[PDB]
């Protein structure tokens, strides 16, 4: 029986396309109704239907079966990033937190914004800088110290814009994530490099400083809109649901046929 | 006499020509009757519209008005071939061919600017 | 050969033709064609392009260039903008202008953001980039994020506790802190405890009201991982991640 | 190669007369001749297969053999191109054009093969609605018209 | 610097507006596009009123570009209906009306910028580099 | 340009329509050629409202609908169809035209909603 | 649909009563198109995004 009906679906998928096919093996299997009951099958369901709007997309533009095979086997090979290709949101009923990096936050809004990751920051390797009078890009293939700081100090503003970047996106709350870290391998050095990242920048005036004279030049800037505590580690519940039932709907069915035969054919078409 | 027929659909000009039709008969049976018309479907519905009126549609031409004025001087005018010599692909064949010799003018300079750069007859053609 | 183009080509192409004799008398013709400019997001500005738009409207009478821009929001540098060229623009025209109202967010978190980068001289490390303390709106001056406590403040620096910490230590620890004050927000608002209040109207905060700013893709993984041990489903709005391998 | 042969099978065809009395297509004028007449024939009514093929054997005497062939119901409009109309001596004829003949090359294409041949590719049916079309294109056209 | 006041803003030569973070940029790029419409501003005002199709207005995003225009759009239909009426309400539309003493040609100037606002030049940075290589092809050398 | 002309003749034969629907007030308002805009002068015509044509919410003749891809406007264009089919007994699909911006890019879209459709609810296209 | 003049074209500097131009045709279709209705007009457009839910407004004629 599942051959016969695997043949019926080749034979549909010859005469009639692809998403005809694919709908009529959603709805014999009711594979749908059953991604939808199961929780976090909604993002498979749209994936596979995004999946079959494309293979319907790229079905039209070739002749031969297998071809649209091969095509979806080497899309599979191929990572390759199209604007038309990318996943889409899942769902927007359901309200979600929403991740998103300071690049495509630029021009949004939020409510309330944590910045967990704002000291991490990373240093500049090559020697590739500007020049401080004739404004042009300066490529030093040789290791001199001074395209090394003329970058890292490109490198240091440009982590500066992207901390105004991020910190001018809220509009209620935002919160930080401060902390001695320490990009040298040194464990216990007697120093943070919390002055190298673009916050400590600000916190500690441009001055190199320890844990605790990070907590004072925190403590020192407390107002009634600044303030700080300590990261406690505890969890007591995840969560409660509070879910609601859902009303009675039904669908609309149609009494007649849509149409007559009305057709304007020639000789050949009666023979 | 031109007729000018104002209407504001088109089944009640299509029933003007069908009583125009009825009105006024052809002397000449084989006479083509000349319906002017723009687009392949306008003549196609100009078709059904005359057979399901007449109970049939034939003998009925529908030309371009470009190729019905070129008809009309064919027919009026003598010595005139039935092609024109002056066409698109005839007009730029002839100046792939004159453009290289005119580009000695003054008044050519731009386009000698425009050529003379680099060309493998594509900015030509 | 091939006869295509790209993006950059169509740029290369007008700076090309503008670098030429005749082009020039073309500029006239683009002077003929719109006798005014004006260019928005001028910190996404290529050389070339400040190159081409001062071979065409530099000192012409009758013709306008308005470049509004900010140089406090240029952050694709990796993309192939550049802030020294802002700069050179700055050095070559005469007269600024600057909006001084803030239509955004609340007067807590302007001020927060003016107390932080007023702190010394040239917080961006030149001298042709100036900060200057932008003012809040009078209509939103009554946004209050309050807790089941009292008022919450705007900027909440959460200190991690600690002498010297790793990398993957510290982005566990403050993940799971942000985990925890996101179940906190949660519970509490889901009982009329945590509120947005605009004057005297209030709204409850959802999950989608937080929002977590990162700024890799492994840091927001671990954020993601953090968040959905909680019981916290949370999305991800920088995925651009093919369809096809999955 | 084929051209110096074609030319004079053209003529060939030229010079045999197709009519009962003996007329030939030179001493058809351009005025009356007319080729390629395009028409539309209406209908109204659902076309059954069953209440046509027994009117069209009622008459015709070609449909002795020839099984009824199985098509719907067509209600609509009908497509059709003729390839030849011409008058003479104040008579009109019809005239098309048939060129396959893949199966005969000696000189077997005698009146009952072509017979056989139209009951087998069922071209009566395309000559009956030929005259039905040139019957009412002779009756819209020419005023007091007698079939 | 100084403050910048898109009524009062002289558009002669080069002018560099700093638009801060959560300001209206896309509201005073309205306002300055209805000021070269209508060419208000008096003293600082422009010579000569120019049309739709002789505004440039030039943003990378597509998206900005599609959203300013919608916005442009639905601000010339306002601003034509506050004209026709004698009356807003807003206070920047306010502003406008009470600069521009004739109503008739200012209604009519509006009414033809909506007739002509799917002409209008605001297109991105490479969209016109390509519109200006396929215009005059000559003087660049563009196929 | 057809005014121009001195020696024609100008017929007019124009049906009027009988102004009930809001696609019959809209083609009464461009053959009566008048303006029923209100644009509100004075404040009196501001405040009342009655002064313009009254619409019936039942009237489905001039419906614009949002969608959010070309997969579902279409899918969406298929069941309003159903829903006009079914709602007047006597409606031939002859009779409806769909006219797009552009067919390469929607003839996919159309195809597939259409071909999709089981045997209660396809129509020919 | 908008579709550019040459440039060199000198119909377009100087316009008569008899030029033709691609937007006049198509708002004259689209006002054939509004008349042409006898009974239903159903128009339907992209107004959301299906990437970024993005606003996408309509036609000037619409």
């Amino acid at each position: 029986v599942v051959v016969e009906e695997f043949d019926g679906y080749r034979q549909i998928w010859r005469k009639r396309g692809v998403m005809p096919m694919l709908r009529a093996l959603m709805s014999a299997r009711n594979i749908a109704e059953n991604l939808l009951a199961t929780a976090g099958g909604e993002r498979r369901l749209t994936d596979i239907l995004h999946i079959s709007e494309l293979l319907q997309e790229a079905g039209t533009q070739l002749e031969s079966e297998h071809a649209l095979v091969r095509w979806l086997s080497q899309h599979i090979l191929e990572p390759d990033s199209n604007a038309s290709s990318q996943q889409m949101r899942l769902e927007s009923d359901k309200h979600l937190v929403q991740i998103v990096t300071i690049h495509k936050s630029k021009g949004l809004e939020y409510p309330l914004v944590w910045l967990p990751f704002i000291t991490n920051f990373r240093v500049q390797e090559q020697a590739f800088y500007h020049d401080r009078h004739s404004f042009e890009a300066v490529l030093d293939l040789n290791a001199a110290p001074e395209s090394v700081d003329l970058a890292e100090a490109e490198r240091l503003a440009e982590d500066l814009r992207l901390l105004y970047v991020a910190l001018t996106r809220s509009v209620w709350h935002c919160s930080l994530g401060v902390a001695p870290l320490v990009r040298r391998r040194g464990d216990k050095k007697g120093d943070t490099d919390v002055h190298q990242s673009a916050l400590g920048r600000l916190l500690q005036k441009g001055e190199p400083q320890d844990a605790a004279g990070l907590r004072t030049c925190i403590e020192a800037l407390c107002d009634d809109d600044i303030a700080w505590q300590t990261a406690q580690t505890g969890d007591n519940q995840p969560w409660q649901v509070n879910d609601v039932s859902t009303a009675e709907l039904n669908a609309k069915t149609l009494q007649r046929l849509p149409g007559d035969n009305w057709r304007v054919t020639s000789y050949s078409g009666l023979q | 006499m031109l007729r000018v027929y104002h209407s504001n659909r088109l089944d009640v000009l299509e029933a003007l020509m069908e009583f125009i039709v009825e009105r006024e008969r052809l002397d000449d049976p084989f006479e083509p009757e000349m319906i002017l018309v723009q687009s392949t479907g306008m003549a196609q519905w100009l078709q059904m519209t005359l057979s399901q009126k007449f109970g049939i549609a034939a003998n009925i031409d529908f030309p371009l008005p470009a190729s019905f004025i070129w008809d009309m001087f064919v027919r009026v005018l003598p010595e005139i071939p039935k092609e024109s010599a002056f066409n698109k692909q005839s007009m730029s064949w002839k100046l792939m061919t004159l453009l290289p010799q005119l580009l000695e003018r003054e008044d050519f300079t731009l386009l000698r600017h425009y050529l003379t750069d680099d060309s493998d007859k594509r900015k030509l053609f | 050969r091939r006869g295509e183009l790209g993006f950059d080509d169509m740029l290369s192409r007008l700076d090309s033709a503008l670098r030429s004799e005749s082009g020039e008398v073309l500029a006239a013709a683009i002077r003929t064609r719109f006798p005014v400019a004006m260019i928005d997001e001028f910190q996404d500005t290529d050389p070339q392009q400040y190159r081409i738009f001062r071979r065409i409207w530099h000192h012409q009478p009758e013709t306008a260039l308005l470049l509004i821009g900010d140089p406090k929001q240029a952050i694709y540098a990796f993309r192939g903008a550049d802030i020294f060229t802002y700069m050179k623009a700055r050095s070559e025209v005469h007269a600024h202008y600057t909006l001084d109202t803030n239509w955004r967010s609340a007067p807590g978190m302007v001020n927060s953001v003016n107390k932080l980068f007023s702190q010394t001289d040239d917080a961006f490390m030149f001298r042709e980039i100036p900060f200057i303390p932008v003012k809040s709106a009078g209509k939103n001056q009554a946004l209050r994020f309050v807790f089941k406590g009292e008022t919450q403040p705007a900027m909440k620096m959460w200190l991690m506790e600690g002498e010297s910490c790793g990398v993957g230590d510290y982005q566990s620890t403050m993940a799971q802190v942000c985990a925890a004050q996101i179940r906190d927000w949660l519970q509490a608002g889901q009982r009329g405890e945590a509120l947005l209040m605009n004057g005297d109207d209030a709204r409850p905060v959802r999950a989608s009201d937080i929002s977590v700013l990162v700024r890799s893709r492994q840091e927001a993984a671990q954020v993601r991982d953090a968040l959905t041990l909680l019981e916290i489903p949370s999305v991800y709005l920088s995925n651009r991640d093919s369809v096809f391998e999955t | 190669q084929w051209e110096p042969v074609l030319t004079e099978w053209i003529t060939a065809v030229l010079q045999a007369p197709l009519n009962e009395t003996g007329v030939s297509l030179s001493q058809l004028s351009a005025r009356n001749k007319q080729v390629e007449m395009e028409f539309y024939l209406p209908i109204s009514e659902p076309l059954i297969a069953s209440q046509l093929d027994t009117l069209i054997r009622q008459f015709d005497p070609l449909s002795a053999g020839c099984p009824p062939l199985e098509f719907m119901q067509v209600r609509g409009m009908l497509k059709g191109f003729i390839d030849l109309v011409f008058r003479h001596e104040g008579r009109y004829y019809l005239l098309a054009y048939k060129s396959n003949w893949l199966g005969e090359d000696s000189s077997a294409y005698t009146q009952q093969a072509m017979a056989a041949a139209m009951q087998a590719h069922r071209y009566d049916l395309q000559y009956q609605l030929y005259t039905l079309a040139l019957h009412r294109y002779l009756r819209h056209r020419i005023a007091d018209y007698d079939y | 610097a100084e403050t910048l006041d898109p009524l009062r803003l002289p558009l002669q030569g080069e002018r560099l507006i700093e638009a801060s973070a959560g300001t209206g940029k896309t509201f005073t790029i309205a306002a300055l596009y209805l000021r070269l419409l209508l060419g208000l501003g008096g003293s600082a005002a422009f010579p000569r009123p120019l049309t739709v199709e002789e505004l440039l207005v030039v943003t990378f995003t597509e998206a900005a570009t599609a959203e300013l225009r919608g916005r442009i759009r639905s601000n010339i239909h306002e601003l034509r209906i506050a004209c026709l009426r004698e009356t807003t309400d807003n206070p920047l539309y306010e502003r406008l009306l009470e600069e521009i003493d004739d109503k008739a040609q200012a209604a009519q100037w509006l009414l033809l910028a909506e007739r002509q606002m799917d002409e209008a030049a605001v297109f991105t940075i490479h969209g016109f580099c390509q519109r200006m290589l396929n215009l005059n092809a000559f003087e660049s050398g563009m196929l | 340009l057809l005014s121009d002309l001195e020696s024609s003749q100008e017929l007019d034969a124009f049906v009027d329509v009988t102004p009930d629907n809001l696609l019959h007030n809209i083609q009464s308002d461009i053959l009566e050629l008048e303006n029923r805009a209100v644009a509100g002068v004075n404040i009196e015509e501001f405040s009342r409202s009655d002064n313009k044509r009254p619409l019936d919410p039942l009237d489905s003749s001039i419906t614009f609908h949002v969608c959010h891809s070309p997969q579902r406007e279409v899918e969406v264009l298929h069941d309003r169809l159903l829903a006009m089919l079914e709602e007047d007994p006597t409606l031939t699909p002859r009779d409806i035209i769909v006219m797009v911006a552009d067919i390469d890019s929607y003839s996919p879209f159309i195809q597939a909603v259409f071909g999709s459709a089981p045997a209660d609810r396809y129509l020919p296209y | 649909r908008q579709l550019a003049p040459l440039g060199f074209d000198l119909m377009s500097q100087k316009p008569k009563r008899g030029d033709r131009s691609r937007r006049d045709d198509d708002r004259y279709l689209f006002l054939e198109a509004l008349i042409s209705a006898q009974q239903k007009l159903y128009i339907s457009y992209i107004g959301r995004s299906i990437q970024d839910n993005s606003e996408r407004f309509p036609s000037v004629l619409v």
